[PDB]
């Protein structure tokens, strides 16, 4: 059952509108008007935005308007917001009691990084382990690279950093887990992790003291 | 001597020829009955293929209003529970509930929510085709054949 | 209010078979068709199947037949749906919704249920302390499946926290972290924990962060 | 000397008349089959046209079916509406009686203030007539000619 | 001298055989299309004979479907009697209470206490046969005869 | 009470168009059919359509197709009839009637809409005194269309008063006069005061008569 | 559309018994138990007298019964009254969603006039005219006859007397506007206004003084 065909993604700045379209069968969606649209953020479930192809639940704001003609249906985006950058489905009945989701579309907008740096616990170092966490937050875009330095030279040694991650705030988080014995740790002066978004160098320094 | 031989032997030759002219005819003739007449057959036959498929067509006509009916029937005693009007456990609107939707037949569609769309097999074209009723079988004939008769050789008098 | 509870997350092995269930609150459980939807992390919705919670009547996407089952318990006003014979495609999250009379209105969605398929071992996590405006933090190390719930002093307060995704380490085990930000005049003033959850293996542990 | 040519000039006449008399026949007999054939084609093509006004009959007596439910349908719904159960502002009864009044097709008709009758097209006679199932296209049969002998002139012997 | 009568004599004869056994076969021709025909219209009558079965068959499909609906309506009307929505007295309650009942049709059958059941004719083989419509009526066929060729009498050169 | 108000009447030019309103009262609006009737004045009635307030159902006699139109505001409970290309024949007393479920019963009937197809203009009256058991009255002098409606102290007393029909005047203008015999007794000690309205020309006016 | 066939007009005394018929087609009135009869008095909508075929509305004698056979209703009146002078339509549903009505009966039964006759108005003769009312009420039959006599001389000059028209009382009414000029209005001495009816003449009488 052919999912019903939608943008990958689509970009504009505040305050523009903006369109996205779904397009489908007769079957589906010009024989029947039960088109919905739904939003998604990261981490979090769909919200309903349109139903019956120009219905608005209530709670959701009047720039979202729906409508459909022949077997493609469409939601604008007035006044295009900061909220707005999020994951869009169209959803629509495709016959004999069946629902069919679209492939979707990834709204974005057209930020430099908050480090933190941590060093082993106490309790870690204890139980015969040890981990340097570096915590990346409030940045945007999404491209960033980490480095881990054991006091002046390139460690990459079980680095574990995750890729960037989407914010509520329509920017990225990351971390990285440097990972490694205690007896490397009190004996290698200092660790320090290093973040670079966009050239700009970031770098935050710990030692065991 | 003259024999005439010759003179009789001229006369036998074409009553045996004239005979044979006619029965080539008569064969031909029955073929041209034979090949007719499966025509006529096979138009017939056709016209009942026409006539089956409008009793099909009917069928669904009637499938389509045990659609109609039921699901209408069934959104009804749903909306009666919806608006709180008949207990959502009473047991016979329950049971009413059931029967009904056992009833529903093949192009009864549940469309979600306890709604059911009819989707109908007999279209427009379909209705249209039904009460226009113009159904004709057309009419039928077959040939005549003219009368054969055997020539005798004319004696040509050589006065 | 009108809300979907759906159950926590589940880890099985291939072939085995999964149970998720959704319960509904705020509005009449049988006035509603409930809907269930998986979405694979990063993807698309995939739409599974409706059922009936007056009748138990079930439809089934044609993809699924065979391997789901859509059942009720109308007392507690609950929905259960059951999948075997799993598959690593399977790993997904899976939501259940209620729709409304003639509406293509799915309102509203449950929180998600992951499941997840994999050939693995259930840990819970090694919880540690991140002492130093001042951030601080802890460290959620060493553990297997996916997800964990991180509160802090149980929910009483929520400016500054900060969740991170999840590392998967080399070792097939899990390790993420929670940080907060707090006032340095707070310092040795006021307790702050983090109260930690991994239902998989159900470890609801607390960790006190001190200098 | 007696003329015998008088006598086989005799003979051969016989033999090419006889004949004829077989031919003249045969043609008939052709043509006796012909005119024959058609009034069965027609006959059966009168059966067909039975059928097919049965199957209008069929249509009619679905068609008021369609009145008979859908309208009293609306006389529950409309009382419902008027007994103060459910609010007359209801919207989804409201939706749900324009789909009873689209589907109503063209048997019913308004008698003002609500309510349809079934104009009954399908009379008593037309039910009668559908139950009865007396339809018969009846037998068909064809004649079967015999053969034709041919005599040879008989010599008379003048004893 | 050598007397020729025989010669001649056998001659005509032998034209005349000939060509009667020409005849004898024209007429077993006659006859030979005559018999297949008959078969034909006979067969052409058993589809036929199978036609008005299927209307008959959707005629119970019909009534059925007559008793399926009307019988449902009257059962959710006593419960809106039954529950005390609606006075029982009411009078519109009461007429389409009678006007239904009336429209019941052959198919329903009381059960006491205003209940009614629908006696379905039409049962799933009925249906089955309805809804495959496998009718066909065939194809048909009827002979060619061939030429055929009458001997004139070779003159037996004596060499 | 169940009743119906209708609007007042209506001069129009021909080809004009009119919307002639009818407020129902006393029952609920969507429980009856409006049936729209006219009749010419000493005339027969004459039907001409009916529609359903509550789905909007419309039937128009095969007369008026193409000129009629029927609608309503469930919100006021009031039908709307619009004629449109307007004629002279068109002149006539418009009603509407309240129509009951499987009732041939048209029940209560508005007071009815006096509309008037010509070439004309409208004018308010001129009022005038009548003086002297003795008979005063009003003379209601030029004015045009029809109807007007008079009271005697706005109403407060009906014995004796006497509405008399209107004349049309060669100059083609109205006029009437309203009469009520009174007492001898009380002339000078009781103000007698008739109000006229005119609806077309809109002029509520009173006029006071003395000896 | 065939108008159903009523007598034009019927009559009857008081006390007596008559009825009033309504002929139309089958498909009409035959067809359909829809028929209705409705009284309509002068300068009143038409009232419900009785609907299908039999029923009597609330409020409604007991003397008015209506009947049907074939295409033919019939409603009759015993011991009739005054207040049934009237006009009486029969109505019926045509089918195809139509109604009809009849053409109407008119039901009469089997008196002196009362004239008023009032001057011009100290007003109206200083807005430059002068009118001469005279009004007639009463009277039975409704035939009547109206002459204008300035002093004593038959004037004739716009005397615009109305029709009689019938009374809530079962009588009858009329009125006359005598207009001139003030300047012809002071100069005669006398204007009178005499009422024929039934041969006994009335006459009133108004001056300047």
């Amino acid at each position: 059952q052919s999912a019903l065909t939608q943008p990958a993604s689509v970009s504009g700045s505040p305050g523009q509108s903006i369109t996205i379209s779904c397009t489908g069968t007769n079957s589906d969606i010009g024989s029947h008007n039960l088109v919905s649209w739904y939003q998604q953020h990261p981490g979090k479930a769909p919200k309903v935005m349109i139903y019956d192809d120009s219905k608005r639940p209530s709670g959701v704001s009047n720039r979202f308007s729906g409508s459909k003609s022949g077997s493609t249906a469409s939601l604008t985006i007035s006044g295009l917001q900061s909220e707005d950058e999020a994951d869009y489905y169209c959803c629509s009945y495709a016959g004999s009691s069946n629902w069919v989701f679209g492939g979707g579309t990834k709204l974005t907008l057209l930020a430099a990084p908050s480090v933190t740096l941590f060093p082993p616990s106490s309790e870690e170092l204890q139980a015969n382990k040890a981990t340097l966490v570096c915590l990346i937050s409030d940045f945007y875009p999404g491209a960033v690279t980490v480095a881990w330095k054991a006091d002046s030279s390139p460690v990459k040694a079980g680095v574990e950093t995750t890729t960037p991650s989407k914010q509520s705030n329509n920017k990225y988080a990351a971390s990285s887990y440097l990972s490694l014995t205690p007896e490397q740790w009190k004996s290698h002066r200092s660790y320090s992790c290093q973040v670079t978004h966009e050239g700009s160098t970031v770098e935050k320094t710990v030692a065991p003291t | 001597g003259y024999t005439s031989h010759g003179a009789h032997g001229v006369a036998v030759a074409a009553d045996l020829k004239s005979t044979q002219e006619a029965i080539n005819k008569i064969t031909k003739n029955l073929n041209s009955l034979s090949e007719l007449e499966v025509k006529n057959l096979q138009r017939l036959s056709g016209a009942m293929d026409e006539i089956h498929n409008e009793i099909l067509e009917l069928d669904e006509k009637v499938d389509d209003l045990r659609a109609d009916t039921i699901s209408s029937q069934i959104e009804l005693a749903v909306l009666l529970s919806n608006e709180g009007i008949i207990n959502s456990e009473d047991e016979h609107l329950l049971a009413l509930e059931r029967k009904l939707k056992k009833m529903l037949g093949p192009s009864a569609v549940d469309i979600g929510n306890g709604c059911f769309e009819t989707k109908h097999k007999c279209n427009q074209t379909c209705l249209d085709r039904i009460a226009a009723g113009t159904f004709n079988a057309g009419e039928f004939s077959l040939p005549t054949f003219d009368s054969l008769n055997i020539t005798a050789a004319s004696l040509n008098d050589d006065g | 209010q009108v809300q979907l509870v759906q159950s926590g997350a589940e880890l099985k092995k291939p072939g085995a078979s999964v149970k998720v269930s959704c319960k509904a609150s705020g509005y009449t459980f049988t006035g509603n068709y409930i809907h269930w939807m998986r979405q694979v992390p990063g993807q698309g919705l995939e739409w599974m199947g409706w059922i009936n919670p007056r009748t138990g009547d079930t439809h089934h996407a044609q993809k699924f037949q065979g391997r789901v089952d859509m059942t009720r318990d109308t007392s507690i006003n609950t929905a259960y749906l059951e999948l075997t014979r799993l598959e690593s495609d399977d790993t997904a999250l899976y939501y259940c919704a209620r729709c409304v009379f003639a509406t293509s209105q799915f309102d509203p969605w449950g929180q998600g249920t992951l499941v997840t398929v994999s050939s693995a071992s259930t840990k819970g996590p090694s919880v540690f302390p991140l002492a130093p405006t001042a951030a601080l933090g802890c460290l959620v190390k060493d553990y297997f499946p996916e997800p964990v719930t991180v509160s802090w002093n149980s929910g009483a307060l929520t400016s500054g926290v900060h969740t991170f995704p999840a590392v998967l380490q080399s070792s097939g085990l899990y390790s993420l972290s929670s940080v907060v930000t707090v006032p340095s005049s707070s310092l040795g003033t006021q307790t702050y924990i983090c109260n930690v959850n991994h239902k998989p293996s159900n470890t609801k542990v607390d960790k006190r962060v001190e200098p």
